[PDB]
């Protein structure tokens, strides 16, 4: 059961990307809820059109807004969920600063403090691990 | 009867009259005069007589009212007994079938901590043991607790009477309505019972259970009370880097600044903090959490930066919110402050792009050029951005608009040596339409330093040199400037050498060159031509000449410490500068004594006379800001009496209507014309009345400006520094030596103190004590100090002026 | 008090009507109300504003302020809520706020104030309420039984039993092959108190004489909680429980000082208890004690105001001490002495008479052990 409520949602693979009533775009992996991104306003998932390389959102308007799904983050975290911590580390060169620390914290929550230590950019997170 | 202290004779009459309304009104009038604090015992027998047994609630309620605010004091109609006229027939009142009279009676009776009513209040819990309302049961737990408080911490108040004696507190927990007067010192079993009650709550009652016993294992269980404790409990379980995202704190918090812009400004601050925790350099201060709203994905839709743009402000919302917002742009994003300040400054500073950011008032324009430019001086990357934007500033092409632009950029070149070669050609352009000083000054400096780069210069300079506008300060700036950089690298009909010729003529010489200069006579008296005239050893060439000076920057020039800088964005700074950050014969003999830190005025009162002075009373008075902490109290001053009587003294009070002199001391005795005489004990001054307060350099400076302090005296025995005599004496005329206004060196080094006080005289008091202690071969007057003084109409200025000399008193009786 | 006063003000520069719950703020009430409510309580159109170190809560009505003042606070919601209820009650009496009409109904308002907030604690009121007032390995086969019990006692100096109760369980750890039926025989118990719990797999047998319990044990260790009393019960120490220790206290008035002799008695001499401590309390004006004891160590401890005697193991034994006291007050009643102890028997008197196992040959009851521990054991 997932913490952030699903106002609307979409399945990208077996991973569920949904909007939340917090305006949070989160994805469900593992039975764990991660925030892929923050929505600034209230948005609904029209669908994911591979052509545009985008997820198409709409406001109150019958027009288009687009969010590309942050696949590198999602794949890092998904791999972590599966208990493929090394695999998620291959993703890490393309996870930036603070995101490596976060993804590391994901890795850690699932378990393996050390692999999380190598990816975490932040020294403090390394130091605690 | 709002407050009328003499009316007690009419009240007695009104109190019994055979008309119930009149009696009620009378008793009511007594209540209102006592509450204010006025005369009441005369009435007592009358008051007490009608009301006593009756179940008729209104008079009874009124009398019941008067027994909790003065019962002890009033004694005509009551006197002292165990079953007083407060409670004797109010045992009937307690035992009436109507809940209101019983309940009321119980409630006042048990409320008193009176010992002359201790017994009657104890079985007074009977009146509310049966609970006809929520009010009756609450009234009971509070009354048992009040009985417990009133000398019954043991077995008189603890068990049950027939249902409560300290057990309503237990009962309440399981009953339909709760309220626990059990906060301290009461039954353990009830405390335990309240815990059980957290679940089976009554919400008002829950706030009573909760003050006693807090922290839950749950999320909640319901109701505002539990909810209010809960945010406290949450802050515990995550203290770390503020709350960050405010919990249930948010609801009270808005009202905390209802006046009206300040809430948004505050809210904006939290929202900025929350975004991210950055590097936290100089004005990069965003705390809270590192990731919780990120910054800056390239797939995030419609992005974080949209909210970040609000914070970049010209005033885009209103001024209070503006000042907060500019700091807040700087705080989330920059390198320090420099990066986001350049962007922000680019928007604010004057252009040809938008005319909603340009203005024809010269100082503001200039300041805005300096703010943009200070970012370069701070950080390199900004130099490259600044120079092209500066040329856009110029493109406005008003005399003045060019002018301001030229003035900063020229400073930037002093910092930024042969890096801004490119700008010179742009800078000349608007130099020809001219009505001001500033344009000439600045242009002549760019065109002058930059000569190697260009070759135009006779042509550009010459239209201006034979044009008019305002030219004082033009002279100074052109004087050091015109030749510079490379000896022969220009030519239009005047090479660099013609320029040195010109440069010299403009400074103070004479020469046909650029169709003569506009003026020659220099700016402010000290500057003159001569230094530069001597100079240009090697004709306008980088060596040890004007060029050197021009392509170098005076002292250290780095940061935003205000060394070729101006410290952020010019509009935000005005607000920061504003912020001061202020923090019958009678004989007396007397001395002041202190034992065990008790300060007392010793007085001895002497009757050297054989005559009668009986009727002798001694008083110390409250004059104004002087006060008695206890007058001398002996009934002494009798035939050939010597007595020592101690009058305790205070220095701090509020002004009384009687005289304002030294210390008044009053002895009374026999005599009927001068029953009271005023005679003196030793000196206390007018100066006491001043109240000490302090200033910082900003408050001192502001007040200096605010009102004149020209007035000076020189005070002897200011030979010494600030710290010694001068501080101690200044203290006694309630002043204090704070911050400096000095400028010390090997030739300078008068000690300077900035003084402040805020006198209870309708004035402040300020002064500067300058101590002329020789740090030169020719001192003012040697050791001594001149105190420059003021007060707000300089009526206390004078107090400062002489109370920094000397001051001492002693006696040895 | 948390609530100094509940006050209706006119910003004429005076407290129009006001209430002092208990004599404290008489004249004080008028000066506070007169200065602060004039400035809007120094507010800015905010319900809470604090000035001169006193919390003022208010509501403006005309040239008048209805004011609540506190200088302490128990909760956020509460302060507003009493003010609020007051604001339902005040127009019933005075038709909004207005100095002359407020003045005339001093009695009405004042009475409501006493009723609403009583001794500074915010009670509740209502307009109707106001009215009343103004009216396979079997070679291995072994079994072990462990009876762990705690006994509690309260006793008088006289040696009155008062109340007592034993709590315990008998755990069995058995290594037996196959599934063997076991029958347990124990003594018969009575209990003033109550409690008995039986493990599942416990059967009750009815016999003409004697009582029996039978069960297939789980292997390893488990709480037997057999039938009969059960092998998990609270029995009353009162019901036939032995109290391993009896303390006889003889206090004596040496005069200025006090001499206390404490007598300890144990059960059969052969049995020895361990971890025994006697806590003999002392009065507040202690001076110093001199204590003597044949066995163990005894030490006086101030703070605790108790003398503690500790004995590693005892067949049985006694102690004496002399106390020195300054004598303030009069004589003081004694507080009870408590003891901690361990005994290798159960004083619930549970005896395992016989546990016979079937489904196979004789197992060895390698050991039965009893651990007895003191609970709240108090004697005056």
């Amino acid at each position: 059961e997932i913490q952030e409520i699903v106002k609307t949602g979409l399945w990208v693979g077996d991973c569920f990307i949904y909007t939340s009533s917090v305006n949070r775009l989160n994805y469900y992996v593992g039975g764990e809820i991660v925030t892929i991104a923050h929505l600034d306003r209230t948005m609904y998932l029209l669908g994911y059109i591979p052509k545009d390389n985008r997820l198409y959102l709409g406001d109150k308007e019958l027009n288009i807004v687009s969010y590309s799904l942050l696949v590198s983050v999602l794949e890092y975290q998904t791999a972590v969920m599966r208990r493929d911590f090394s695999m998620a580390d291959k993703v890490l060169p393309t996870i930036p600063k603070e995101q490596r620390t976060r993804v590391a914290h994901f890795l850690e929550k699932q378990g393996f403090k050390q692999q999380a230590l190598t990816v975490s950019t932040d020294p403090e997170h390394r130091f605690e691990l | 009867m709002d407050s009328e202290p003499p009316s007690e004779i009419s009240l007695k009459n009104d109190l019994e009259k055979g008309d119930v309304k009149s009696k009620t009104e009378a008793l009511k009038k007594v209540i209102i005069m006592i509450l204010n604090g006025e005369k009441l015992p005369g009435l007592l027998m009358t008051i007490i007589r009608f009301v006593l047994p009756l179940q008729d609630h209104t008079i009874k309620k009124l009398l019941l009212v008067f027994w909790e605010i003065v019962p002890k004091t009033t004694p005509d109609g009551r006197l002292l007994h165990e079953m007083i006229l407060v409670c004797d027939a109010y045992r009937k009142d307690l035992q009436h079938p109507n809940e209101f009279i019983r309940g009321s009676t119980l409630r006042f009776l048990c409320k008193l901590k009176e010992a002359e009513l201790l017994e009657p209040l104890m079985p007074a819990i009977r009146a509310c043991l049966e609970h006809r309302h929520s009010y009756v049961r609450r009234n009971a737990v509070l009354a048992i607790y009040t009985i417990y408080r009133n000398f019954e911490h043991l077995i008189p108040d603890a068990p049950e009477l027939i249902h409560d004696f300290l057990v309503n507190e237990k009962d309440a927990s399981c009953k339909r309505n709760a309220f626990m007067m059990l906060i301290h010192a009461d039954q353990d079993r009830a405390l335990d019972y309240l815990s059980t009650c957290i679940d089976q709550v009554q919400t008002f009652g829950d706030i009573l259970q909760l003050v006693i016993v807090e922290l839950i294992y749950k999320v909640c269980h319901a109701n505002p009370s539990e909810r209010a404790r809960f945010i406290r409990c949450i802050y515990n379980l995550l203290q770390s880097s503020s709350p960050a995202v405010k919990y249930e704190a948010a609801g009270t918090l808005v009202t905390l600044s209802s006046a009206p812009t300040a809430i948004k400004a505050a809210a904006q601050c939290y929202i900025d903090l929350i975004i991210k925790e950055s590097d936290n350099n100089v004005k990069l201060i965003v705390l809270d959490r590192l990731v919780e709203l990120k910054e800056h994905p390239a797939h995030e839709r419609v992005l974080q930066d949209l909210v970040m743009d609000i914070l970049r402000v010209l005033s885009t919302p209103d001024l209070e919110v503006r000042k907060k917002t500019l700091q807040l742009a700087l705080d989330l994003v920059s390198s320090r402050n420099v990066e986001e300040l350049v962007i922000v400054l680019k928007k604010e500073v004057i252009k040809t792009n938008n005319v909603s950011e340009h203005e024809d008032t010269d100082k503001y324009r200039q300041l805005l050029v300096r703010t943009l430019h200070s970012c370069s001086v701070r950080f390199p990357d900004m130099a490259a951005n600044v120079i092209p934007v500066l040329m856009e500033f110029l493109s406005d092409s008003n005399e003045a608009a060019a002018a301001d632009v030229l003035e900063f950029v020229r400073e930037a070149i002093q910092r930024f040596d042969n890096l801004r070669m490119l700008i010179v050609e742009k800078m000349l352009e608007v130099f020809h339409a001219i009505k001001s000083v500033k344009i000439y000054r600045g242009a002549l400096w760019i065109l002058g330093e930059y000569c190697s780069t260009k070759e135009d210069i006779q042509s550009v300079m010459t239209e201006v040199r034979r044009s008019l506008g305002e030219i004082p300060i033009v002279e100074s700036e052109i004087k050091k400037e015109a030749g510079e950089l490379k000896p022969e690298e220009e030519i239009t009909v005047g090479p660099v050498q013609k320029l040195v010729t010109e440069m010299g003529t403009y400074a103070t010489q004479s020469a046909l060159s650029s169709s003569r200069p506009t003026k020659k006579e220099e700016d402010r008296p000290p500057l003159r031509g001569f230094l530069l005239d001597g100079d240009f050893f090697v004709a306008a060439s980088l060596a040890t000449t004007l060029t050197k000076i021009a392509l170098r920057y005076v002292a250290l020039v780095q940061e935003k410490k205000k060394q070729n800088s101006f410290v952020a964005e010019a509009m935000l700074l005005m607000a920061t500068i504003l912020h001061l950050g202020k923090s019958d014969p009678v004989y007396a003999e007397a001395y002041v004594h202190v034992n065990q830190y008790d300060i007392v005025l010793d007085v001895l009162v002497v009757n050297q006379t054989s005559d009668t002075l009986q009727n002798c009373t001694l008083e110390l008075a409250t004059l104004g800001d002087l006060k008695l902490v206890e007058k001398p109290s002996p009934l002494t001053l009798a035939p050939h009496d010597f007595a020592n009587i101690k009058a305790n003294v205070k220095v701090a009070s509020t002004e009384n209507g009687i005289i304002f002199g030294n210390i008044v001391y009053d002895v009374s005795g026999a005599a009927s014309d001068r029953n009271c005489v005023v005679l003196s004990d030793i000196h206390i001054d007018i100066m006491d009345y001043i109240q000490p307060a302090t200033c910082t350099d900003a408050e001192f400076r502001q007040m200096w400006a605010e009102f004149e302090w020209e007035n000076k005296v020189t005070v002897n025995t200011n030979m010494t520094d600030l710290n010694d005599y001068l501080q101690h004496i200044l203290k006694s005329t309630n002043m204090k030596c704070l911050t400096p206004e000095k400028a010390l060196s090997g030739y300078c080094g008068f000690m300077a103190a900035n003084l402040y006080a805020r006198s209870i005289f309708g004035e402040d008091a300020l002064a500067n004590v300058s101590i002329e202690k020789p740090v030169h071969q020719g001192p003012d007057a040697a050791v001594t100090g001149h105190i420059r003084i003021r007060a707000k109409s300089q009526g206390m200025a004078l107090s400062l002026g002489d109370k920094i000399n000397l001051s001492q008193k002693k006696t040895s009786l | 008090m948390v609530l100094l006063a509940a006050a209706v003000c006119t910003k004429a520069g005076k407290a129009i009507v006001s209430r002092q719950f208990v004599e404290m703020t008489r004249t004080r009430i008028e000066g506070l109300l007169a200065a602060f409510p004039k400035l809007m309580n120094t507010g800015k159109q905010h319900t809470f504003v604090e000035t001169e170190s006193v919390r003022y809560v208010y509501q403006p009505m005309e040239k008048l302020y209805m004011v609540l003042i506190t200088t302490k606070n128990s909760n956020i919601l509460e302060d507003l809520e009493t003010l609020r209820l007051f604001s339902r009650v005040i127009p019933e009496y005075c038709r909004a706020l207005e100095e002359n009409e407020i003045s005339e109904h001093c009695f009405d308002l004042i009475f409501a104030f006493d009723e609403i907030v009583a001794l500074g604690y915010r009670e509740n009121v209502n307009l109707a309420q106001i009215r009343t007032f103004t009216e396979p390995p079997i070679n291995m086969e072994s079994v072990h039984m462990k009876i762990e019990e705690k006994i509690t006692l309260t006793c008088g100096r006289d040696g009155g039993l008062q109340n007592m109760e034993l709590h315990g369980m008998i755990m069995l750890r058995i290594s037996d092959d196959k599934f063997g039926r076991i029958r347990l025989h124990v003594e018969n118990e009575d209990k003033k108190g109550v409690q008995l719990q039986t493990h599942p797999n416990v059967d009750k047998k009815l016999f003409t004489a004697e009582s029996l319990i039978g069960l297939k044990n789980p292997e390893k260790s488990f709480p037997v909680n057999s039938d009969v009393g059960v092998l998990k019960w609270r029995l009353q120490t009162t019901e036939e429980s032995f109290i391993p220790l009896t303390i006889n206290c003889w206090p004596s008035e040496s005069g200025n000082g006090c001499d206390v002799n404490i007598e300890y008695e144990l059960q059969e001499d052969n049995l020895e208890l361990n971890d025994v401590v006697i806590t003999i309390p002392l009065p507040s004006g202690v001076g110093a004690p001199v204590i003597g004891e044949i066995d163990g160590e005894y030490r006086h401890d101030s703070r605790r105001n108790t003398l503690e005697w500790c004995l590693p193991v005892i067949d049985a034994k006694n102690k004496s001490g002399s106390l020195e006291f300054s004598i303030p007050g009069q004589p003081n009643d004694f507080f009870p002495v408590q003891v901690s102890f361990i005994s290798k028997k159960n004083y619930c008197n549970i005896q395992v008479t016989k546990v016979t196992q079937v489904d196979g040959n004789s197992p060895v009851r390698f050991s039965t052990e009893t651990t007895f521990l003191v609970d709240k054991y108090e004697i005056l």
